[PDB]
């Protein structure tokens, strides 16, 4: 807790330029308020006559729906003139300097007696509003005309805070006196007077309009366009009682803009409707009050990042819409009644105005959780993300944040093809309570939403993309036929944030069934209907359901949302979503009875070979050996839930097939004390175990193979047990006689070749001694984290596309995919895959090396890293980096509670490779931003390589391995000797990386490990990609230790001998090599 | 250009071909040979060899030494080849970095003889093969593949026998 204020101050001089961009903008808004005080009064009319007024004329006159007729409003309109100060963030001085450019605020009030004390009816207060600026901007476009800035300047009519009812103009200047730098806009909004009416008819519940509904909108957006001005008068007695108040409000505001609510409104589908003068206002009512028994939450003595901390944990914890809230009163307490109005709410006395009405229940809803996590991300002292709580905009794309996005198509038609092609209902008291018909379907669209989910999700957000808050002067509003519909959209972004218990729960359950059946089971079952049923269990529980069919393309939240949509709201809408569906398909469906129809969350073949290998487990606890098992224990990557193809009964083609599974016996002394004998010795006991077993137990089959994973010990034999259930063990035996035999070589080793016997070690620790504790930790916290298995299922997969999987390891992919589910901050845990996915790949693109580690607690929400271990992994990751600065051998730095040292799961890759994986996660975060989420994009971010590469030797297998390796578009038995599995696996691995370590001077290769995940539908082909060491790009002189395939042609200069080294590789495998080609 | 036959200090260059590929549209493979001596056991009168193909074994580098005694008839007494690590895997030796006793360069190989007859022998006449080959490299001796690759490294998958390991850790841990 010390570098946050400087983090503070920094943030300020970067958001600070107030005086350049400012004071001729100041000069400006100078020009523009005289000649708006120049402009003169207008005396009494009426509407009959003011349309041939503006019949032909070039200005037009926005209004709401109904347009106004002369006979119930035989209306009159006068014109005088405000006074005008500034209000708001300009007047506060809190500019933001924005790509996009903020806004800046203005002041036309009203006088008193040009208006009657009846405002209180069918609109006609804003129609003179709209009128009063109609012809303020027509004589405003005739002073354009004659004050020739006619060439740059730009009015626009405009919805203010994208409300269709508050029609503003903003000035833009389109490409001395003309200027394109700063923040652009500047606005024309009107003001009411301050005490208009009696003490009775501002609160929301009221009625006074025709054919009792509330109407909370109209009485909201009067109140708000009327007060524009008391906010800033008590907002300025809060800033001579504070000196935080800036840095308050500046802080908060970039926080909310990065995190993307925006104080437009909510209720015409927009995330945001929360803004920074809310905010601020909020802010002094909790700094003047807070409590019941009138507790000043916040002093004002003190700075402004602890004001931050109480204004934000108030509003985490304190809930403010379902039940009760505080208000507060200006002209100063504030104070909690327990009543929900449905609303986030806050109420006031001086203005008795309900501030928050312009925004959501469900944009609350999900704010407040926003509120709560960055409580979560900044009341923990160990470790620093001030880039996470301040830097990174978190709604710049549309699927980190948010795990589910659907299309809602509406071809409806037009206003009067409404009746017969929206299922909702449409008349009086609903346009009356809801102004537009987008917020109305809006509205009802999430209410359909939550009551079809329910639990199921978290969080709901709707949006009408296309949404236009602006329209010419040519046209009297936003009148578009854009995607069928003549409405403020073309479509709509119905998104989800989910809960990832209940994603595939096939049953969603009403209530029990009484006779006298209950009201929301009416309601269940008038919302369900066909689909809807009564209910019995195994238990004999009586209720009512509605199920659904599992698939592992489709998850049923598409289906249940495409039911409630085909039927509550259009009968002729469209639903989709083709990228669930293309990455669901990309992963491997296994060749299991009925696994078409079965889940993506389901672990049941993991479960399977768990209980193969438990019905190993006891057949080898229940014999003797002459030192017996102390314990066996399985460390494989199916035994983790990470294998790609999720392993089938006899499947031999899949790598992950052969199971690695560890056993140690007693501490006995009588170890031999020498490597080559131990490792004999330990195939002793696996010779006897092997012996016993085939004695005993007949039904189990095995063999022996050949360990050359760990370098320079050529003795170690691993036995393999194949199941008559179906699956593969590789059985090795720990003893305590190895990591101090290995560690007593590091000692006695010649005194050059200590890095290459550290690198065996790390080969080991890695293998026998650190993986048991990784897959413990996995296993544990891969069913709190239940999207963990998929995404790294197809993250391996995109890896193996791109075919790096030959070189980084599978672990640390496992460890690089479980940081955005240990740490998914100041994102939320992924509950949709490709929320999962492309969280990973966002995350390895914008990390990076060199200044900043890759720590992760691997501990389940709500054992985990302190702060003393925190800062030695940050001070031995000091240590690798100032031992080497640019990252020459050991390129990631990833470290956890398992693994102190980080070196461990990175060694041995090369700096192409990372590279590699780290410009094409840029590359494919830069086309996301490009074009977003499509089928094609999908399809070329999964597509294989085509790049700077420069060998692509094309392979194939004589037979298609899906079949035997369980991808289904049939194996069932092993043979009567066990070397034909040799012809029916694959040989392309193993033979590129003898290749690999063979020429791991002179170039590095590569291969599709997996054949047939990537490689066709036959399963067939295979590439190998060589790469040329950057030290041979010219033609050295023949020295001795110089480690390459020459082809000298003069006296000096020798070159690589291509021509032959791939003919050598063509002859080494050439009934798998077929074809050759240089890039 | 193939004329240069004599590089800086004492190598040979003796060239070779490469079979047919199905998708290959002249491959030819080098090797680097120059000759040393010592007091010592058998790094005496032996050749360096310097770009060697995948794993060559016993036969097939006495193929050519045979063929090479049928063509000139040269004394030649070679039956063994040293210091081949061909792929890496015999840098160190663990067992003795760790154990009691069996104690007592890259990409190189160590090719032996027994007489000063055979090395000036095979010296000076593979120095006149590389000549011959450097003016016209057509018809040479070249290289018989009855493929010693695919019988005595394809063991990748082929489990280990039982009854032969059984009687290696038994004379082993005898």
């Amino acid at each position: 807790s010390n570098i946050f204020k400087l983090q503070i101050d920094e943030l300020l001089e970067q958001v600070k330029l107030k005086q350049k961009h400012v004071l001729k903008v100041e000069k400006f808004l100078h020009k523009l308020y005289d000649i708006l005080q120049e402009i003169p009064d207008w005396e009494e009319k009426s509407l009959a006559e003011v349309d041939s007024f503006f019949k032909n004329k070039i200005v037009s006159v926005p209004f709401v729906d109904p347009k106004p007729i002369p006979q119930n409003t035989n209306y009159k309109f006068n014109y005088k003139k405000p006074d005008i100060s500034l209000i708001g963030s300009f007047a506060l001085k809190a500019g933001i300097y924005q790509p996009n450019g903020s806004s800046i605020d203005t002041l036309l009030t009203m006088p008193k007696e040009l208006f009657e004390k009846k405002d209180f009816l069918n609109f006609r207060c804003l129609h003179k509003r709209s009128v009063y600026l109609a012809y303020l901007t027509h004589h405003l476009l005739i002073l354009l005309k004659k004050d020739k800035l006619d060439s740059f300047l730009q009015l626009e009519y405009s919805y203010f805070d994208n409300d269709p009812l508050l029609p503003i103009l903003r000035i833009s200047c389109s490409k001395d006196y003309n200027f394109y730098k700063t923040r652009f806009s500047i606005n024309l909004l009107i003001g009411f007077p301050y005490k208009v009416f009696e003490p009775k008819k501002l609160l929301p519940n009221r009625n006074c309009i025709r054919i009792l509904p509330a109407t909370p909108l109209y009485n909201f957006s009067v109140l708000s366009s009327s007060t524009h001005e008391n906010y800033l008068k008590y907002l300025y007695k809060t800033k001579k009682q504070t000196e935080s108040f800036v840095e308050a409000t500046v802080l908060g505001r970039l926080w909310l803009q990065q995190r993307g609510f925006s104080s437009n409104m909510s209720h015409s589908g927009s995330l945001g409707g929360f803004g920074t003068f809310e905010f601020t206002i909020l802010m002094a009512a909790l700094l003047n009050g807070g409590g019941i028994n009138s507790n000043k939450i916040l002093l004002h003595g003190f700075s402004s990042y602890q004001l931050f901390k109480g204004v934000i944990k108030y509003l985490a914890t304190m809930d403010l819409c379902h039940d009760g809230h505080l208000q507060f009163h200006s002209n100063p307490a504030s104070k909690y009644i327990d009543e929900g109005f449905q609303t986030p709410t806050l109420f006031d006395k001086s203005t008795k105005v309900n501030i928050l009405t312009k925004m959501t229940v469900s944009s609350y809803q999900i704010l407040k959780e926003y509120a709560g996590e960055t409580l979560r991300m900044l009341n923990n002292v160990v470790q620093d993300q001030f880039s996470n709580i301040f830097l990174t905009n978190i709604s710049r794309f549309d699927n980190l944040k948010y795990d589910l996005c659907y299309d809602v198509q509406l071809p409806l038609g037009k206003y009067n093809n409404l009746e017969t092609s929206l299922a909702a209902t449409f008349g009086s008291m609903e346009r009356v309570k809801f102004i537009t018909l987008e917020n109305f379907l809006a509205h009802k669209i999430t209410n359909v939403a939550r009551y079809a989910l329910g639990d199921r999700i978290k969080y709901i957000q709707i949006e009408m993309v296309g949404q236009k808050s602006d329209f010419p002067i040519t046209k009297r509003k936003v009148y578009s036929n854009t995607g069928g519909n003549h409405f403020n959209f073309d479509f709509v972004r119905v998104k989800l944030i989910v809960n990832p218990s209940e994603c595939d729960k096939l049953v969603t359950k009403g209530p029990a069934h009484s006779e006298t059946m209950s009201t929301e089971a009416a309601v269940f079952k008038n919302f369900w209907g066909i689909k809807s049923s009564l209910r019995r269990f195994k238990d004999g529980s009586i209720t009512h359901c509605c199920v659904w069919s599992t698939s592992s393309s489709e998850p049923i939240i598409s289906s249940i949302v495409n039911f409630a949509l085909q039927k509550h709201v259009s009968k002729k809408a469209q639903i989709s979503n083709e990228t669930i569906k293309k990455f669901h398909n990309f992963l491997p469906l296994p060749n299991l009875p009925s696994s078409a129809k079965t889940s993506v969350l389901n672990l049941s073949s993991f479960f399977n070979l768990k209980k193969s290998f438990d019905d190993l487990y006891k057949i080898i606890f229940q014999m003797k050996l002459p030192l017996s098992v102390k314990s066996i224990l399985p460390v494989g990557s199916a035994f983790r839930y990470t294998s790609l193809c999720q392993p089938v009964p006899f499947a031999y083609s899949d790598p992950d097939f052969f199971q690695d599974v560890i056993l140690e016996f007693e501490t006995s002394p009588k170890w031999p004390d020498e490597i080559t004998s131990l490792e004999k010795a330990k195939t002793a006991f696996l010779l006897k175990i092997q012996e016993e077993l085939s004695a005993n137990s007949s039904t189990y089959r095995s063999f022996f193979s050949r360990d050359e994973s760990i370098p320079y010990n050529l003795e170690i034999v691993t036995l393999n047990i194949l199941t008559p259930e179906g699956y593969g063990f590789k059985f090795r035996v720990l003893t305590e006689r190895d990591e101090i035999l290995y560690l007593r070589a590091i000692a006695n080793a010649r005194n050059e070749l200590k890095p290459e016997l550290e690198a065996t070690f790390l080969k080991f620790t890695a293998k026998y001694l650190a993986s048991v504790r990784h897959t413990r930790t996995l296993e544990n916290i891969s069913h709190s984290y239940q999207f963990y298995s998929p995404v790294v299922r197809l993250f391996k997969r995109w890896l193996d596309t791109h075919l790096l999987l030959g070189h980084i390891t599978d672990e640390l992919a496992e460890l690089i995919a479980i940081k955005p589910f240990v740490d998914p901050a100041p994102y939320f845990i992924p509950g949709s895959l490709e929320n999962g996915f492309l969280k990973v790949l966002k995350f390895i693109s914008q990390w990076n090396w060199k200044d900043d580690p890759l720590i992760l607690d691997l501990v389940k929400p709500e054992e985990r890293l302190t702060l003393a271990q925190y800062k030695g992994i940050q001070m031995n990751f000091t240590n690798l980096r100032n031992s080497d600065p640019n990252g020459t051998h050991l390129q990631f730095f990833v470290a956890s509670k398992n693994d102190p040292s980080g070196i461990l799961y990175s060694s041995g890759i090369p700096l192409p490779i990372a590279t590699r994986l780290t410009a094409l996660a840029k590359v494919a975060v830069n086309l996301l931003q490009t074009h977003g989420l499509n089928q094609q994009t999908i399809n070329l971010l999964f597509t294989p390589g085509l790049k700077d590469y420069d060998f692509v030797v094309d392979l194939r297998t004589p037979i298609g391995l899906k079949s035997s390796c369980g991808i289904l578009s049939a194996p069932s038995n092993f043979p009567e000797n066990l070397n034909d599995l040799s012809e029916k696996m694959d040989p392309t691995y193993q033979l590129v990386k003898y290749l690999n370590l063979k020429y791991k001077n002179s170039l590095i290769l590569s291969s599709r490990k997996y054949i047939g995940v990537n490689g066709g539908e036959k399963g067939d082909k295979n590439v190998i990609t060589g790469l040329i060491k950057p030290l041979f790009k010219g033609a050295h002189k023949f020295r001795v230790n110089l480690d390459c395939n020459v082809k000298p042609v003069d006296d000096e200069n020798v070159i690589l001998n291509k021509e032959a080294i791939f003919h050598e590789i063509a002859a080494f495998g050439n009934d798998m090599v077929i074809n050759f080609e240089t890039d | 250009i193939e004329d240069i036959s004599a590089m800086k200090n004492g190598f040979i260059v003796v060239p070779f071909k490469l079979p047919d590929h199905k998708a290959l549209p002249a491959s030819l493979h080098f090797m680097f040979a120059k000759r040393h001596q010592s007091s010592n056991s058998n790094e005496s009168d032996c050749l360096f060899l310097v770009n060697l193909p995948l794993l060559s074994n016993i036969e097939h580098m006495k193929k050519f030494v045979g063929q090479l005694c049928g063509k000139y008839d040269t004394v030649s007494h070679v039956e063994e080849l040293l210091y081949n690590d061909e792929f890496g895997l015999h840098e160190v030796d663990l067992s003795a970095l760790t154990s009691d006793l069996m104690s007592s360069p890259r990409n190189t190989a160590l090719l032996k003889f027994v007489d000063a007859a055979s090395i000036n022998n095979c010296w000076n006449a593979l120095k006149k093969y590389s000549n011959l080959h450097a003016k016209h490299p057509n018809e040479l001796f070249e290289w018989t593949y009855t493929t010693p690759s695919f019988t005595t490294f394809v063991n990748f998958y082929k489990p280990l026998d039982i009854d032969y390991l059984k009687e290696d850790i038994h004379t082993h841990m005898a």
